[PDB]
């Protein structure tokens, strides 16, 4: 149990040998990720994102759940120039990845994560009227992994995917 | 023109019509014949209501029997499983171009995930990808699996080999020979079922040995 009055402090923990530490330090930035939007932008500005998207592939699982709630977290509390940025930073495919994943839990984190991104470009349509980040999902194999997740056990899963896909899809 | 037609077909259609035994499914112009024996055993093991005083094979797999997180699927589930670990064994394991990885990938992943029979492929890369080629190389990759399936023996306290593990990202299916035949059983890529203080969860299920002795 301890405090840290730095935040670029962590980003040296995320890098440890130890999993136990990098898996606990996710969750603790997942935590400051839920905040507003200025503690977002403090996570940005200490250039946490690239190494957790990193963590988000390669790292064992138990670790990789933590990371993925501090990106979702990101994308539910954060501005539509955070958001941008973390989709430079490629974080769709890594969200599409969990789609496949056997726990309920995280499945509907991921598909937070990419609602919250697919609702984004909705925005940028107004703003060449087609939503930009439906390409990218195809192209990282999230469309077919959301379609596999219509016939899912759960019902908000299932009921969700349906839902993604009429409103942005199909 | 028409090759796309077909191995569309068997690639994306797994037919199963019921019979009396159990199922016949056919699958990338391949036939099985899948089986009810065993499965009224196997829940009764996991269950605890059976007549002998205890059980070789509920002893050996307590992360399955013993695991309130566990659960049991049908047959059908685990030949989709050993078809799938076929696919992310022999093929993908290997460094080949992306758009076939990502193809033979969402194949095993349809076949894991879901039980649907249909498979709308809406990735358009892959779907260009679909060829007469892929399909025999999925073919003969299916039968060296099974003839490797084969080729264990049953659990035993020699150095003999008797299961199969495959890690993909996101799972890890492992095949254990026993006498009830294969036991298909599938945890998480950390394997957290096998933790004995909290055990993680697991699906799992049995092929009966006739499925497979059919190639053999
Ligand atoms: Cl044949």
């Amino acid at each position: 149990i301890l405090n840290c009055s730095a935040l670029p402090c962590l980003l040296h923990l995320l890098s440890s040998p130890k999993e136990s530490i990098r898996k606990e330090a996710c969750w603790t930035v997942s935590n400051i990720t839920a905040g507003n939007r200025a503690q977002i932008q403090a996570v940005i500005d200490a250039n946490i994102f690239p190494v957790l998207i990193e963590i988000l592939q390669k790292a064992e699982f138990r670790t990789r759940k933590e990371a993925a709630w501090a990106i979702t977290n990101a994308t539910s509390g954060g501005t539509p120039e955070q958001i941008r940025y973390l989709v430079a930073l490629g974080c769709i495919k890594p969200l599409c990845d969990l789609l496949t994943v056997m726990d309920s839990k995280i499945v509907q984190v991921a598909l937070n994560g990419l609602e919250n991104i697919l609702r984004l470009g909705e925005q940028e349509s107004k703003q060449i009227g087609i939503n930009p980040y439906c390409a990218l999902i195809e192209e990282a194999y999230g469309l077919d992994k959301i379609e596999f997740l219509q016939s899912h056990e759960n019902q908000e899963i299932y009921q969700k995917a349906f839902d993604l896909i009429e409103h942005y899809f199909g | 023109d028409l090759e796309k037609g077909v191995v569309l077909s068997d690639l994306c259609n797994f037919l199963v019509s019921q019979t009396i035994q159990g199922w016949k499914v056919y699958w990338a112009g391949i036939e099985f014949d899948v089986t009810h024996k065993g499965m009224a055993l196997l829940h009764r093991l996991k269950t605890n209501d059976f007549a002998p005083a205890w059980s070789m094979t509920r002893n050996l797999f307590p992360h399955l029997f013993q695991n309130p997180n566990s659960t049991i699927e049908s047959p059908l589930w685990a030949l989709r499983v050993i078809l799938a670990a076929g696919i992310q064994d022999q093929l993908i394991d290997q460094s080949l171009i992306e758009p076939l990885a990502g193809a033979l990938g969402l194949i095993s992943d349809w076949l894991l995930t879901t039980n649907t029979n249909h498979f709308n492929m809406r990735t358009q890369r892959v779907k260009e990808q679909l060829s007469l080629k892929m399909l025999s190389l999925i073919r003969s990759n299916i039968l060296k699996f099974i003839n490797k399936l084969d080729a264990l023996h049953v659990v035993n306290y020699n150095g003999l080999l008797s299961s199969i593990e495959i890690g993909t990202q996101n799972h890890t299916i492992i095949i254990t020979r026993t006498n009830m035949g294969f036991l298909v059983e599938l945890q998480e890529p950390d394997k957290s079922a096998m933790n004995r203080m909290k055990p993680g969860p697991a699906k799992f299920s049995l092929l009966h040995e006739s499925t497979l002795k059919a190639f053999t």
